[PDB]
């Protein structure tokens, strides 16, 4: 058919992908509390 | 830190001596061309 | 200010002040009161802001509210709030003196080695900034929001 | 141009010796192995069409080079890289039955770097396309001479890259 | 228009070791407007020409070439 | 190396053969001759250049005897293939030092000579221009009317040959700048 | 174009342009509104042509897809198509040119070596011209075919 | 004419002549009737334009009408009044040929080395026939004065 | 070397008066027949190689000018036999769009009494294959194109034999 | 070289499209224009040695370089200058007619900065030579018609520039 | 190597090489096969140091394969083992070179502008070649992890 | 192109001037030394075999570059070497015939630094050869004509270094 089929000098990965949460914070953090 | 600078002739870097009469023996705006462009690289990568 | 960069040129070539840099000293003293003006929407809109453009730094780069990044938890995120609540006022600053001088020498010119001795990228202040971006030209009239958001405009550019 | 029983006796003109038993190694290694060479020359003449036909079905076709925006799309041109692709075909057999890259210096690599620059032609996919002829030509006449005509395979390569 | 040239010409300073056959002897279709160069240089090496009839014919035409 | 093909003579000036046409009655020895007026007036090959093989009908003039090579050396070089491939993209003062490369094989011969064909080329097109130059005295002697032009090593006028291999080793559409503007003049006037 | 096949035949005079190749611009500009109106339709109805070439192809030339031949089965009927595709676009590059010489610069000048190594019959592909040029006639009108069908013929003279 | 103009370019290029040409010789047939009636103009006015012509060149350039130029004598006024019976009698041939191919050969290539053969100037009879091509275009309708008059354009710029 | 319309320009100076008014119905006849010659060489430049082959599969094909012996049993003979037919269906085109057959006497029927003569070549095949050759591009170009055609087409049997 | 209504096809063509609508408005930009264009070809070519002849008058003559000591004095290099500036006058007129500077930068500009520094020609008087020649075609052109024409014009001298 | 530093170290003095510096070359041409035997257990597990410090990567910076982040994906976590691949080619030359000359010419002078203008963080990058750091020398004996170990603390040093 | 009679001639030229009485006595300064010049040429072509064959023997001779790997080493190279000496001698007679040495920048040191540099001939090896060469003619033609001949030689000599 149209199949161009190369070679390559990169890539390979062994996937992981572990990801995560994602919450929001309130409107309301204290601003000026931070140190000392 | 109490001289001018002046026109001084350089010896030991190899490109350094021809490059600088042809910096000098023209005069001021005399070509809009760069006289050297770059340096030669003279392999494949350094 | 604006009085101290038409100078700082124009002394440096040791010249009287051209009449191309006076108008710009004249219009200021037609146009500077509503720089007084949208100082004062910046100020009760100060938390109204990072109440969701913050959010909207989280929204587009969670990368640093996760385990790993830098942000964990309140205090981090506080002292990120404490940041950023020294940086709206920065701009604040700047829109009264109309420069980019006022905003230059105190927090730009440093920006780069502290945050690459921080452990924060440089890349992640600038969306807090594009989302402070769209806020600041909703929250004002779309005249005075271009000239305005003219201000934040060289404070992205620099970041990256 | 030049030839290894040429090159091997220019060399020893120049130094002003003789035949030395170091320099008579190298031309008995060419008459051993010439007999191979003269049998490997036949069978690429005879598939020189489909050496380069098997070269851009590998490398070169149905691709983004040969889709409007690449360098291929103009027919004027894919007449002409057929004949580009010829070139390195017939000229690595005269360095084979030369048993030099000599050849290859003076009459491939004169002004090639800088006729390819000058028309923007991709640089690596024409030395894919040497990959690419480099595997056909082994097959079609015997690993034993595919392993020395692809020596002045990667000598295109080489000065290409 | 053209003409059919046929001219017999040597070299007087060489003695060529390829045959030149048809070197020293022509028979040539020649245009009009180089003939009028071509003729001149047989001339400077002297050689003769002999039948020099017109091939494309009509002659004293005015238009038409 | 540095003493073997590095001496001054690079040499293919006296190992690359000529071409000759005593043989019009033999065919194949023709068909050799024809590709070589071909390789070395446009020297590519004309196969991916044409819609279809366009010169049969005065390739096949010759052979029958009733042309010469300096016939299909003249008329080749006038028509419309060497007016696109080599007459469109390049400058009139290109075009000379491109006109001597193929036919008379070898640089312009002075100040002069580019002054000679730029009166020509001005006036008249590359139709009497081809005209003058295989037509001139001095490719009659060195090349005749029996052989292709091929690329020859002068070593008469000055600038003759440097200006040979600054034109040779380079490979065709190498560069867009001509090799040598014009010659220098040394003093006033 | 129209205009670059005098341009060259120009110079190869090296003089002006002779008034009997200035008025072949003239019939071709103010006609240039008229040709412009007629291939713009065959931009305009594109798939039209081109399902009615290769089923018109194929009952004229059915060898060419049985197999042994170079287009066989699905992916080699469609880049066959789109080869065609290819040269549907030049018949309308030569009208708004009013010239074909732009077909001969990127279409047509080498054909003959990469059909011959591709090992596509340059006959069999003369004729799908030759069957796309009666549905194109169709969609114009009569007159405005007549010119546009030569502009066909001469790539079928061109092809064969 | 325009079909031996195009004629010898396409056994040049040793082809089957382009549909650039074909709408090239369809268009001159067609228009051949009003072409003859361009033709016919110039009978009855063979002497009218030949009369006013001759002396406004005497007067545009009054070099020639003393004793000492080269019209000057009742066989040497009649030289050149019967030279342009000849050019008006040429270029009339090529308003229905419609190109230059008849004008050019029999009237426009030995020309520099005949007039200083003759001793005539050669800007006398270029800035002649732009006298003899004004009142051209007055007894035509325009338009078929513009296409006629080019003829004349291009036997003024090919003298000098 | 004229078509029809500078055939009466060369008459006219040749008498040197200009042209009246049963000249310019000389030249006006072609203006009449102007349209309909130019509608032949539409459609005879697209077939032109369909002209050429089943002419040769007429009567010249399987024939013994074709088989062993003859003057078409090389390929090479061929080369030049079909290659002398299109040659004269191009310069028919020539001679049919001008109206003159005084272009093909000095470009094609200049040198065709003695080559084929001294080259031991057969006229009468070819006179043969003319012949076929003339009905089927009446057919082609229609009837009313055809006839006129023919008479340039049948000057050069005048000339060839 | 290329038309401007071809620079609208390869453009289109590198991209792969076909004829859009705003390129349908580029020809229509050019076909509004090409029949004034035609109109101005015919008075600048037959006053083409009617227009340099009051140029080199207006600009050039009476000056030091007609006088000995400077270039134009001599009738060789006289013999060249009306040559090179009928050479730009009529490659201005093939500008005008394709529309673009296309043929300009091929041609007359490659070795124009090194041919001219090379024999020591004035650069200047060039300049000054070929906008006098801007004004003295708009002359008899007419202004709107010498607009068009003046353009190339100062494609041409900042190319010597 | 040292040869290619301290002849840049000797012309910038303009001298000879110093027989102190000699003794540097000729132990090092003695032990220099020694370094090579270094190489293979580089280049033969090279395979297994870029798994077994990828995923303590990605436990000790888990963060850029978040979404949103900087790399994640299939594609752009694929891109960091190519990323520092890039980095295990160039430290095992360098111990094959004995000296650090290949590492600065290739992997350092320009790792800040790339990365920045990237997005990546620059510490990331700090602890994987740290990840890559123990990994090869617990592979790897114990002189030989004192010697080895110092060049990957240059690439540390680099981002330092 | 620039003689000596030349040189006062074309001064006075692009003065437009005429014949000065400074530029006069310059000119017949020249027909003061028309005895030394002719009877000296013909001294040196009666003797050009044998002053060319003094002057290899001279410097060249018995060193590296008659061994092998020397520019002179082959028999093409040595033959070829005598006639690019003697081109250096029969130039230098122009030259001292015209009396002026601006004949050598015109047809002998044109390009003749660009092919030595790229031949691989020694330059310093051809400018101590015509240094030799210099010594040995001056004393087949008297020291009247030696300093003569000795300024041409030395307008080669800085040309080639
Ligand atoms: C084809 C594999 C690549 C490509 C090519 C492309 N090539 C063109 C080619 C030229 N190639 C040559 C090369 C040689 N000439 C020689 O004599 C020899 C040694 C025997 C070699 C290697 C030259 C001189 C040209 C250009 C001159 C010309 O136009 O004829 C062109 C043609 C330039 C043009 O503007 O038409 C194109 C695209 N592009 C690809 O897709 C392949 C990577
Ligand atoms: C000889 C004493 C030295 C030397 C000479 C040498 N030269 C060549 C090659 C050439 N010499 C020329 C010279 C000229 N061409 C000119 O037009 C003029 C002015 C009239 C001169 C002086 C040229 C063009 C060549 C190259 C081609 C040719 O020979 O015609 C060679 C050999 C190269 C060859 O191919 O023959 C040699 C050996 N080399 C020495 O070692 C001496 C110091
Ligand atoms: C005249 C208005 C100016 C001028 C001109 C001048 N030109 C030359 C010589 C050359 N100019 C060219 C450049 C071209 N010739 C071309 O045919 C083309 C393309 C179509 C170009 C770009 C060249 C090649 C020459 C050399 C010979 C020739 O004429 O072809 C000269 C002669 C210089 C000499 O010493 O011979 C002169 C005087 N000089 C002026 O003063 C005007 C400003
Ligand atoms: C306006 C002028 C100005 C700037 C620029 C500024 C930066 C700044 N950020 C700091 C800390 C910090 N800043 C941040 C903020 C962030 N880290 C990230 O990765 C996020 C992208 C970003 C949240 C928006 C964090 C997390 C720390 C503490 C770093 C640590 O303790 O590890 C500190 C040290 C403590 C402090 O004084 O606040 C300074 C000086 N301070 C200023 O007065
Ligand atoms: C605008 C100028 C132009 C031309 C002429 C052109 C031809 C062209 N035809 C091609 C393929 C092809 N063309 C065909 C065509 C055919 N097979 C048949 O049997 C039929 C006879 C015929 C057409 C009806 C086939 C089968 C292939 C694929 C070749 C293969 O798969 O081996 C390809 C390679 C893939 C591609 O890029 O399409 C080119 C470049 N491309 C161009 O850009
Ligand atoms: C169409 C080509 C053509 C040309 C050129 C031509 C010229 C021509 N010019 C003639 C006379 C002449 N014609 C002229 C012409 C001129 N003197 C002036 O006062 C004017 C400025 C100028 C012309 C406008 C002169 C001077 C003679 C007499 C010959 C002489 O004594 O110089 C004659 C001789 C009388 C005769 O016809 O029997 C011929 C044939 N005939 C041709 O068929
Ligand atoms: C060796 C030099 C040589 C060649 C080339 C040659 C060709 C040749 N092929 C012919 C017919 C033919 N030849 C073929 C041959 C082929 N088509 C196919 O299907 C096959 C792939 C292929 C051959 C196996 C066909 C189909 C015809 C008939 C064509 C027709 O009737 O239209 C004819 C007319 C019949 C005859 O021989 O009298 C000749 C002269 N003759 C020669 O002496
Ligand atoms: C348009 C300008 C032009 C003309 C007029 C022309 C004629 C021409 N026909 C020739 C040959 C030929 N002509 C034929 C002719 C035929 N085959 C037959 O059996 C029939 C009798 C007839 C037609 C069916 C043959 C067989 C040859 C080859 C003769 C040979 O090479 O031995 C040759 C000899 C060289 C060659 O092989 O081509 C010429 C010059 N060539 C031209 O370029
Ligand atoms: C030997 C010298 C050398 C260097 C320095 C080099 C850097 C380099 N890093 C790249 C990409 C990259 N490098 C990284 C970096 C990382 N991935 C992560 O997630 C971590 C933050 C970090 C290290 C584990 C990423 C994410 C990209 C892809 C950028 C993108 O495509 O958005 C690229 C573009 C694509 C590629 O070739 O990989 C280059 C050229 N290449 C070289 O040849």
């Amino acid at each position: 058919r149209f199949v161009p089929q190369e070679k390559q000098p990169k890539a390979g990965d062994p996937a992981n992908f572990l990801a995560m949460a994602k919450q929001v914070s309130r409107p309301a953090n204290t601003v000026t509390r931070v140190a000392l | 830190e109490d001289t001018v600078p002046y026109r001084r002739f350089p010896t030991l870097p190899a490109a350094n001596f021809p490059n600088t009469e042809l910096l000098y023996n023209q005069l001021t705006k005399q070509n809009d061309e760069l006289v050297v462009p770059s340096f030669e690289p003279v392999l494949a990568n350094d | 200010s604006i009085v101290t960069k038409s100078i700082v040129n124009a002394d440096a070539e040791a010249r009287y002040l051209s009449p191309g840099e006076l108008d710009r000293i004249k219009s200021f003293v037609t146009s500077g009161e509503r720089r007084v003006r949208i100082a004062e929407t910046m100020t009760g809109a100060r938390e109204r802001i990072i109440k969701e453009a913050g959010n909207q730094l989280f929204q587009k780069r969670p990368d640093v509210v996760s385990p790993g990044g830098n942000a964990y938890g309140e205090e981090m995120t506080a002292t990120c709030l404490r940041d950023l609540d020294y940086y709206l006022r920065l701009i604040t600053y700047g829109i009264v003196a109309g420069d980019v001088t006022p905003i230059e020498e105190i927090g730009v010119v440093g920006v780069r080695e502290m945050y690459k001795s921080l452990g924060t990228p440089i890349e992640a202040v600038a969306e807090g900034v594009r989302a402070m971006k769209s806020v600041a030209t909703s929250l004002l009239s779309g005249e005075d929001a271009a000239e305005a958001g003219a201000y934040f405009d060289y404070l992205i550019g620099a970041m990256s | 141009m030049q030839d290894a029983i040429t090159s091997v006796i220019n060399s020893s003109d120049v130094q002003g010796k003789y035949l030395d038993a170091s320099a008579i190694q190298k031309l008995k290694a060419y008459f051993a192995t010439g007999e191979l060479r003269v049998r490997a020359a036949t069978t690429i003449s005879a598939n020189a069409a489909n050496i380069v036909k098997e070269a851009v079905a590998k490398s070169l076709l149905y691709s983004d080079i040969t889709r409007p925006g690449g360098n291929m799309y103009t027919t004027r041109r894919y007449a002409a890289c057929i004949r580009d692709l010829d070139y390195y075909l017939r000229y690595a057999t005269y360095a084979m039955l030369a048993g030099d890259p000599s050849i290859l210096d003076e009459r491939v690599l004169n002004g090639l770097k800088e006729t390819y620059n000058s028309l923007g032609v991709p640089i690596g996919a024409t030395v894919q396309a040497i990959q690419a002829m480099k595997e056909v030509t082994a097959g079609l006449v015997g690993a034993d001479a595919g392993k020395e005509m692809g020596i002045y395979f990667d000598y295109i390569c080489s000065g290409l890259s | 228009r053209s003409f059919k040239v046929t001219a017999c010409v040597p070299s007087q300073t060489r003695i060529r070791t390829q045959r030149e056959l048809q070197n020293t002897y022509f028979t040539k279709l020649v245009p009009y407007d180089n003939w009028f160069r071509e003729q001149q240089r047989i001339m400077k090496m002297g050689g003769k020409i002999v039948k020099v009839e017109l091939a494309t014919g009509k002659p004293g035409t005015n238009t038409g070439l | 190396i540095d003493n073997q093909i590095k001496q001054g003579v690079n040499k293919r000036r006296e190992q690359s053969k000529v071409f000759k046409l005593t043989n019009v009655t033999d065919k194949v020895a023709l068909q050799t001759t024809i590709g070589a007026i071909y390789r070395q007036i446009f020297e590519r090959d004309i196969d991916p250049y044409v819609t279809k093989k366009e010169f049969t009908a005065l390739e096949s003039k010759l052979g029958n005897g009733e042309i010469t090579v300096k016939e299909f050396v003249e008329a080749l070089g006038a028509s419309a293939l060497y007016i696109r491939e080599f007459y469109t993209p390049y400058p009139n003062t290109k075009v000379i030092e491109l006109g001597t490369k193929h036919f008379l094989g070898r640089a312009p011969l002075n100040q002069a000579e580019i002054r000679k064909y730029n009166q020509i080329l001005a006036s008249q097109g590359l139709k009497a221009f081809i005209g003058a130059m295989v037509n001139s005295m001095e490719y009659a002697q060195v090349f005749g009317e029996d052989t292709v032009p091929y690329r020859r090593f002068p070593t008469l006028p000055a600038a003759n040959f440097p200006n040979t291999e600054l034109l040779y080793n380079q490979l065709t559409k190498q560069n867009d700048e001509l090799v040598v503007p014009s010659f220098e003049p040394v003093l006033a006037n």
